[PDB]
């Protein structure tokens, strides 16, 4: 109300309402859904047209051959921090020699984050993101807030109606952890996961992005013909 | 290496050789030393082979930038600037260029001798490299403003005949090129081995030399 | 650009079957004096690492630090610091490495030759050079200074060539090293005869021996020695 | 007063068939008359079927070729994946060494792959960042114990027709795979003869429409 | 470059400059003009090092161009002297100076006199009847010692001009091939093109 | 953060006119009077000081009139603190004029130079502007004698009579009707005291609330004085014209 | 540094500051451009509220960029000072780098670079100034005009007027000016340039300023009396 | 008063919505992207019969494969065209070859969000991005002051957008011919202009590519007006 003009200024309650705001740009995104088992981590993105002669907005990053993200919210803030984590990771691998691990790069991505919540001028990031990753500790799943908080999770899903998809993951944990050495029954689940967000508009060739990584697996990104396979 | 350019009557003549070295050692037999830098405008290349390479493409950039901005070619006097004052920059850093900025624009045919010093120099005729001399006596003697198309670039190929043959420093090949008002013409690559012997025979020159 | 003051002699250091040795003597010369006689030269990073430095030891004692604060940096918001996430050699050595030619392009230089030596988390032996240029190298066996000079060839003689690793043992390969040890101390004259020694195998992981002498030393045949030439008596 | 120069010594040969290239390279490694290793790697697969040696100075040579390693990895995150074709790296790769120009990468460079129509490609620099493409390229130590002899065996320099006594020369046909090995490996055993910083070890780089293979020969350890 | 030369004659200046340019042990041009009109009626000849010259002389031109917009009036010639004075003792203590001689012929149109500055590198000036810049007055300065009256004609300011130039072309042993002379006036600049 | 205490300086009003500027200009409205005028054989310069004391200590006192080289001078109106800024700067403008092309400056350069600085406040770097109205009185060997006046806008222009600060409107009125172009220094100098006499505030018209100047080829041959007049000489020269 | 943002977006899409520096330029004393066959004419008016001015020294309407070019205005007079000498310093900029003076259309583009920039950098205001731009091409007999303004676009015109009362003299030239035929001598360019500015001026003494610009850097002002002649035969023409 | 870089309440950024009020303003711009081609076109909309309409520069050359199209406050978009310029001339040192029309469009949109208390606010202007790249072949992109770009099969921008659009919807197929989207945009255009449009009014450009991009003569032009005439009064 008063105290929503700028980041630097907390609320008489303790919230910080530019952050809140943020937040609510991802709300307002296209949904996405993340999932892992012990051997493989799997990015579902359910991407968004302008109209009928625009494409659909990409909603998948790489990062390096070993991790990568998918976004919810502003797109060009997601390009900022994925360009970011692409130098970590790439910083990791000249000066030490060494993948930067999935724990750690979602460290850097809320230290980052952070910065822009405490100063004044500028502003905090309008995007969330979800980063899956295949390290020395295995398979990872990451949540990314814009508010700083970085969450490690089996499975989870952020944008427009991603309740319904958090919902069925929370009931499927048990199912789909299990799922090892099998790619395509990992991807089934988390197409199911993100159907399940879905009103009106079905999943077509041209709207589906998915992504996988995993033990003898690099990042890949799939669109197009390449998820006709999953519809 | 050795270097000329010339106008005359029906635009300009650039003929350069192909030899390069490292100490005395030839390092390659065949490498071009003229630039491309659009159809109507040609760049030689003397003294550091990096220098000139990058130097001059970074011209090309530059003169490209020139034609998107102002819907128009760039000027051959105004190119050679844009180089020397690029030269100008790096002053006394230890850089090593000789060239010779050849083209047609709407004053006509024009030449501008530039290197690392900042010269820049307006000119009909000009000769650059460790065997410009050898050149330089071959073009005085036979140069005019009235010459054919036919016997300027057989003027140019001689010269750098002459130089290939008595310098250490230059030689493998004969790159010719003609600057005319719808744009440069390449007129091939000529080996110094076969060429200085054909001009032997047909000429009648090199009388000293047996073959 | 400095020149060296306090300076260490020789590293040196060789593969085996399933790990790998490294040893440095315990001196720290100033010029031609022989000023401190009990500097570690072997430096342990975690239990599956020793870097092994030679040259300026003022440095030495600068980069100790940095691989101390570089194991203290690596447990930080690291659950498995002492497991998945532990330091490898491979990137100890990369770190290092990359300060050294770092150093080296702003014409200020670590003025060392540094071995690393370890065995990493799938078992393999590694064993890797750099030194105050950022030069690096690798090879079964590895030495430097005077070592790179005497021990090599001494220790190329048991491990030729990488097919000849699996063939030799920790007992043969520890013989070799403190042979050379010995060589160095006969010919070396910024030696000494108390040096360190490591050992880093897969299986019964780092051992470290402190305070060891260089025996079996021969000199009786110096008694019949006499002159230059023509002296008899 | 500090030399932050050193000379590691080596030997590398590149060359351009129809539709393949090589990149060979001994694996020695020497300060001074003493070896450092005598299998140290110096040729690389650099991805998108481009291989690369960065021969003098080792630590600029290990240097340059990590920054093209990563050049190219950027060049697929900025261009959406596409290709990087071997006249593009090349030029890239200029812009690399001159960005040294006043304190240069102490290396001559060679790499080698198929251009856009298919064909066998070498490109050589010097230090400095000049380059250019060429058929046949020996850099290095005993660079100039090689290349006389691929420009005599390869583009048949000074060989003439039998009874034209001059007149004719011998026509430039193409040579196979298999007749390129065997002219670097006589070339690198030759080279390991009469050049002290030559030997150890051959390591050749063949690089097709297929992919990037790799060949292994001992050479004279002395 | 090498030889510049200058005189103030009764009702101009005339100045005279070589023509060549040379690069290693090839003459590259016999045809330079080793000069610069900073306004109508002033202009300064130049002599030093190669690329220095130019890059100044352009400079200083600019820069006198610029002034005689802003204020739509031309700068005496003492006034651009003197400005041109300052450029060169900042010069020299830089850290890469311009090594560049200069000789600043102009007509001040308000006293109706002519007038020659002589400047060095250093940022040196005198006001002369005649100057010269490196060797060239070791020649020519006895010849102008004896022959100058401050109420010649141009046409004996030629004359004299001439002889100096035959006496470096007897006692040099440079090739300078020729001089390109020109005259500053009450009526602007103008070349002499046959001399 | 700071914003939320920023007055912006530097803007438009949806007229199309600058706030501060205005304020200033009616900050300058409320001082002491400044006249300027110039004739054929050289420029007066007359200034009222504000409701002053008998305590002040007249002789060594200046608050109206300065000097800015031997050729040029100033009158004040505004701020006198800001003045001196302004007129520090002037001064080392001139200097470096002299020292550059070995000629005393023009007097439009060093004008255009001064209003430059002010205009400068106006549209970047969010401070105040300079509280000043400033009347050149000047000389040179191009236009000779020259009038201007610039005001805190940065906007200059030439006069040959003008006044600022309090009463313009009525001093350039009164001005305007007894000006003639073939008049001389004795008559402007009358001018400039009469015209002062009548737009004054105060009830009388005295030496001490005075400050007075002229710039004059009244100098021994082809050369410029400047003549700041001491208060028993702007004493005598209000007798003389009949004023007091 | 100052950095605050000055020149922003409201809720509309207007950027007010830029708009209200037009409102500057409205406040402006007349100016015009008219180009003939083979001249350009810039007209200018001068308020007679400002008498007992020295003409000799104030400063001119219309401003030399350089000896081929020349710039008029209307709108905040210290702010066109600003826009004159960064024109000027670029003008001996482009000859000292390119060796050929600046076009007409290059150096009106930069003066509306510098406007525009003024638009979106922080701690500064736009410039309260609309410029006419006019000259002739090095090597060129057609006749160029151009127009700026303080958001920063610019164009050609035939012909055309700026500041207070400027709809009323665009009014009279968008009537009187035929672009198949325009002005073939300088005569006719300037006749149309005073009858423009008498729509508009008051009197027709002091008020008036012309400057003709001929091919081949041939510029002159006009003088009052010369102005006065063509004041004088449009009114007793007019009496009919 | 409040940020620059300030966020709604609906989780928007308010000077870039801002911004699309400033670009509905501005005259039409229409891009149409065919197997053959893709072609530009834009409401050039002089202020007054006086002004040189020739003048009006509002489809630009980037390279010769890539071509520009603007719509707002087109001042703002010489700095964006001047960046484009240099980066895809600049690619050409660095890699030697043509830059490809996303990576363009994708350099020219990361400068959008550099604003800040960089430059103090958002660009005021739209831009249709259309080129041609070996690999993905014709492409059309719409570049925003949000920094979001989309890629379109045709796309209008402008006061007349929503209107221009919603025609596109219906008129544009896969199968278009390079002489069928010419008429296109000439139709849609003459809808959505308030003046008659004509050679002088509006004006056509495209790029191919073996002739590159091209801008249209208003003699071309004109002859392509009149087939749309003759061809709308056949029916
Ligand atoms: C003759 C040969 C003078 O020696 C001539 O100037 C050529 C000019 C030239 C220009 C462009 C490309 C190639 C050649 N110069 C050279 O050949 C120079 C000679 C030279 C050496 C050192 C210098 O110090 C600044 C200046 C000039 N040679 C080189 O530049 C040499 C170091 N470079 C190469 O040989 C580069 N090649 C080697 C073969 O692989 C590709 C790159
Ligand atoms: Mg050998």
């Amino acid at each position: 109300n008063n105290y929503d003009g700028d980041t630097v200024t907390f609320s008489p309650t303790g919230r910080l309402f530019q952050v809140e705001y943020a937040l609510e740009a991802i709300k307002q995104g296209s949904v996405t859904v993340g999932l892992r088992s012990n051997t493989h981590a799997v990015l579902v993105a359910l991407k968004r047209n302008a109209d009928e002669l625009s494409s659909y907005q990409k909603k998948i990053i790489k990062c390096d051959e070993h991790m990568g993200l998918s976004l919810a919210g502003l797109a060009p803030d997601a390009r900022v921090l994925s360009n970011y984590l692409r130098q970590q990771c790439n910083y990791s691998s000249l000066v030490f020699n060494r993948k930067l691990a999935v724990e750690r790069a979602g460290h850097l991505l809320c230290d980052k984050a952070q910065k822009n919540t405490q100063s004044y001028g500028g502003r905090p990031y309008g995007v969330g993101l979800l980063i899956i990753g295949y390290d020395k500790s295995g398979a990872h799943l990451l949540e990314f807030q814009p508010s700083g908080n970085v969450t490690e999770l089996y499975g989870t899903a952020i944008g427009a109606r991603s309740q319904g998809a958090k919902t069925y993951l929370e009931r499927t944990l048990d199912t789909f952890i299990k799922i090892d050495g099998n790619p395509d029954e990992l991807i089934k689940a988390g197409v199911e996961a993100i159907s399940q967000s879905l009103r009106d508009e079905s999943l077509t060739v041209d709207n589906l992005s998915i992504a996988i990584v995993g033990k003898d697996t690099p990042f890949t990104i799939y669109d197009g013909e390449a998820v006709a396979k999953y519809i | 290496t050795t270097t000329l350019a010339f106008k005359f009557q029906h635009g300009v003549i650039v003929a350069v050789d192909s030899r390069a070295t490292a100490g005395s050692y030839i390092s390659s037999l065949r490498m071009n030393k003229v630039i491309e830098i659009n159809p109507y405008l040609l760049g030689t290349m003397s003294g550091c082979a990096a220098d000139c390479q990058y130097w001059e493409r970074l011209l090309a950039k530059e003169c490209r930038l020139y034609y998107l901005r102002n819907g128009e070619r760039i000027s051959v006097s105004a190119a050679s600037k844009l180089l020397s004052n690029m030269m100008l920059q790096y002053r006394g850093m230890g850089l090593s260029m000789g060239s010779m900025i050849c083209g047609w624009d709407k004053k006509g045919p024009g030449l501008y001798y530039v290197d690392d010093n900042g010269t820049r120099l307006s000119g009909q005729m000009f000769s650059t490299g460790s065997g410009n001399t050898y050149a330089y006596g071959v073009l005085d003697s036979n140069y005019k403003w009235d010459l054919s198309v036919e016997d300027a670039l057989y003027l140019g190929k001689r010269s750098i005949l002459a130089a290939a043959h008595r310098d250490a420093y230059s030689g493998g090949s004969v790159n010719l090129y003609h600057v005319t008002e719808d744009g440069w013409i390449y007129h091939g690559n000529h080996d110094v081995g076969e060429l200085f012997w054909k001009v032997k025979e047909e000429e009648g020159s090199f009388n000293n030399v047996i073959g | 650009t400095q020149q060296p003051i306090v300076t260490g002699t020789s590293v040196i250091s060789m593969k085996y079957d399933n790990g790998v040795i490294i040893a440095a003597d315990n001196l720290g010369s100033y010029g031609s004096l022989l000023r401190f006689n009990g500097v570690e030269r072997l430096i342990p990073v975690g239990d599956n690492t020793v870097v092994g430095i030679s040259g300026d030891i003022s440095d030495m004692q600068h980069i100790e630090r940095l691989l101390k604060d570089l194991v203290t940096e690596n447990a930080y918001d690291n659950p498995l610091a002492d497991a998945e996430e532990a330091l490898e050699p491979s990137y100890i050595f990369e770190y290092l490495a990359t300060v050294m030619y770092q150093r080296r392009s702003k014409m200020n230089p670590l003025w060392n030759a540094i071995i690393v030596a370890g065995v990493q988390s799938n078992g393999d032996q590694f064993l890797r050079y750099v030194n105050l240029l950022g030069v690096t190298y690798s090879s079964p066996t590895l030495a430097t200074g005077f070592g790179a000079h005497m021990a090599n060839p001494l220790l190329r003689k048991v491990v030729d060539r990488e097919s000849d690793i699996p063939k030799t043992t920790v007992q043969v390969a520890e013989e070799a090293i403190v042979n050379a040890m010995r060589v160095l101390y006969y010919r070396d004259a910024r030696s000494s005869r108390n040096f360190s020694l490591a050992i880093i195998d897969k299986n019964t992981g780092l051992t470290f021996k402190k305070n060891l002498q260089v025996e079996n030393m021969k000199w009786d045949f110096a008694k019949d020695i006499k002159g230059y030439g023509t002296q008899k008596i | 007063q500090f030399n932050p120069y050193g000379d590691n010594g080596g030997t590398i040969l590149g060359i351009a068939g129809e539709d393949f290239a090589v990149l060979a390279g001994d694996t020695r490694n020497i300060t001074d008359y003493s070896i450092n290793s005598r299998y140290e790697p110096k040729v690389f697969d650099c991805g998108d079927n481009i291989v690369m040696s960065a021969n003098g100075f080792a630590a600029d040579g290990d240097a340059l070729v990590k920054r093209f390693k990563n050049s190219v990895k950027w060049y697929h995150f900025d261009h959406n994946d596409k290709k990087l074709s071997i006249n593009s790296a090349a030029r890239n790769i200029q812009h690399l060494l001159y960005s040294r120009r006043f304190f240069p990468y102490y290396v001559y460079n060679i790499i080698a792959g198929l251009d856009e129509d298919g064909k066998g490609a070498v490109y050589s620099f010097d230090p400095v960042g000049s380059y250019q493409r060429e058929q046949c390229r020996a850099g290095g130590a005993a660079a100039s114990l090689i290349m006389p002899f691929l420009d005599n065996q390869v583009n048949f320099k000074n060989q003439y027709e039998p009874g034209t006594n001059g007149k004719v020369k011998k026509p430039l046909k193409y040579l196979s795979v298999e007749e390129v090995i065997k002219l670097v490996r006589d070339s690198f055993t030759s080279a390991t003869e009469r050049h002290i910083q030559v030997g150890d070890g051959l390591e050749i780089l063949i690089v097709t429409k297929d992919g990037v293979r790799k060949e292994f020969y001992e050479l004279k350890r002395d | 470059m090498d030889i510049i030369l200058g005189i103030r004659v009764q009702d101009s200046v005339i100045l005279a400059s070589s023509k060549a340019v040379t690069r290693g042990i090839s003459v590259l041009k016999d045809s330079d003009d080793k000069t610069r009109q900073l306004s109508p009626h002033t202009l300064m000849s130049f002599a030093g090092e190669a690329g220095d010259t130019v890059q100044f002389a352009e400079y200083i031109q600019a820069n006198i161009q610029l002034y005689s917009i802003r204020e739509d009036y031309e700068l005496s010639p003492q006034a651009v002297s003197s400005f041109v004075r300052q450029e060169l003792a900042k010069s020299i203590r830089s850290r890469r100076p311009y090594q560049v001689n200069v000789l600043i012929g102009g007509y001040d149109k308000k006293k109706n006199k002519p007038e020659l500055y002589q400047i060095d590198y250093l940022g040196t000036k005198v006001e002369l009847p005649y100057g010269a810049h490196g060797y060239s007055g070791f020649y020519t300065f006895s010849l102008l010692d004896h022959h100058y009256r401050p109420d010649m004609t141009t046409e004996e300011g030629l004359d004299l001009l001439k002889l100096c130039v035959q006496e470096l072309e007897k006692r040099m042993p440079m090739d300078f091939k020729g001089v390109i002379v020109k005259i500053v006036d009450k009526d602007g600049i103008r070349q002499v093109d046959d001399f | 953060g700071s914003r939320r205490y920023d007055s912006r300086t530097t803007i438009f009003s949806p007229e199309g006119r600058l706030y501060q500027v205005e304020y200033a200009l009616e900050s300058i409205s409320h001082a002491g009077t400044a006249i300027g005028i110039m004739a054929s054989d050289g420029i007066v310069l007359a200034a009222e000081r504000k409701v002053t004391s008998t305590l002040l200590e007249q002789d060594t006192s200046t608050e109206k009139l300065y000097k800015l080289n031997d050729k040029i001078a100033v009158a004040v109106a505004g701020l006198t603190a800001d003045a001196e800024i302004l007129i520090n700067t002037a001064r080392i403008h001139a200097q470096n004029y002299l020292k550059t092309y070995n000629e005393d400056i023009p007097v439009e350069i060093l004008v255009r130079r001064l209003s430059d600085i002010k205009q400068g406040y106006t549209q970047h770097g969010g401070l105040r502007p300079f509280g000043v109205s400033f009347i050149y009185a000047g000389y040179d060997d191009r236009y000779g004698y020259q009038l201007y006046t610039s005001n805190p806008s940065g906007n200059y222009t030439g006069w040959k009579a003008i006044s600022v600060g309090a009463n313009t409107s009525a001093a350039q009125t009164l001005l305007q009707m007894d000006y003639k172009d073939d008049m001389k220094v004795d008559d402007a100098i009358e001018l400039a005291l009469k015209t002062l006499s009548k737009t004054t505030d105060s009830s009388a018209l005295t030496y001490d609330r005075l400050e007075f100047a002229t710039i004059r080829k009244g100098a021994n041959d082809g050369e410029v004085y400047q003549k700041i007049f001491k208060p028993q000489e702007i004493k005598d020269i209000l007798v003389k014209t009949g004023i007091t | 540094g100052y950095d605050r943002a000055l020149s922003i977006f409201s809720p509309d899409g207007h950027i007010f500051q830029v708009e209200y520096a037009l409102e500057a330029v409205k406040r402006g004393t007349c100016a015009v451009g008219v180009k003939g066959k083979n001249c350009v004419v810039l007209g200018c008016e001068r308020r007679s509220t400002l008498k007992l001015q020295d003409t000799r020294i104030t400063p001119s309407k219309v401003s030399k960029i350089d000896s081929h070019v020349v710039l008029s205005f209307s709108g905040l007079n210290a702010d066109s000072r600003i826009l004159i000498e960064k024109a000027r310093v670029e003008a001996q900029s482009h000859r000292l780098t390119l060796e050929d003076p600046v076009t007409v259309e290059y150096l009106t583009r930069y003066v509306a670079g510098v406007q525009q920039r003024y638009t979106q950098s922080g701690g500064v205001r736009p410039f309260g100034v609309s410029t006419l731009i006019a000259g002739f091409d090095p090597r060129d007999d057609e006749p160029k005009l151009y127009q700026t303004e303080p958001s920063g676009i610019y164009s050609s015109w035939s012909a055309q007027t700026i500041g207070r009362n400027s709809k009323t003299v665009r009014e009279f030239l968008e009537k009187n000016y035929d672009r198949k035929e325009p002005p073939a001598t300088v005569e006719e360019c300037v006749k149309l340039t005073v009858r423009s500015l008498l729509e508009v001026v008051q009197t027709g003494a002091k008020n008036i300023e012309i400057t003709v610009v001929k091919p081949d850097s041939d510029i002159v002002a006009l003088s009052s009396e010369e102005i006065n002649q063509y004041v004088t035969q449009i009114e007793q023409e007019k009496q009919e | 008063d409040r940020g620059v870089s300030t966020f709604s309440p609906e989780g928007r950024l308010f000077q870039v919505e801002y911004s699309l009020e400033a670009i509905k303003l501005g005259s039409t711009a229409i891009g149409i992207a065919t197997k053959e081609g893709v072609v530009l076109g834009v409401e050039k909309r002089a202020t007054s019969p006086l002004l040189e309409s020739d003048s009006i520069e509002k489809i630009v050359e980037i390279d010769r494969h890539i071509g520009c199209a603007m719509s707002g406050l087109t001042a703002d978009a010489r700095s964006m065209i001047e960046h484009a310029r240099t980066a895809a001339v600049t690619h050409n040192l660095y890699y030697d070859e043509d830059i490809n029309v996303e990576s363009l469009t994708q350099s020219v949109c990361d400068l959008a969000l550099r604003f800040g208390e960089l430059m103090s606010r958002p660009f005021g202007v739209a831009l249709l991005i259309a080129g041609h790249d070996a690999d993905d072949g014709y492409q059309l992109f719409h570049a925003e002051p949000s920094g979001t770009f989309y890629r379109y099969n045709a796309k209008a921008i402008g006061s007349g957008s929503e209107g221009a659009q919603a025609e596109l919807l219906n008129e544009w197929h896969s199968s278009l011919t390079l002489k069928e989207a010419e008429l296109l945009v000439l139709k849609i255009l003459k809808q959505v202009m308030e003046e008659k449009l004509d050679e002088n009014n509006a004006q056509l450009s495209c790029i191919t590519k073996q002739d590159g991009f091209k801008i249209y003569d208003n003699e071309k032009t004109a002859e392509l007006i009149k087939e749309l005439k003759e061809k709308e009064a056949a029916e």
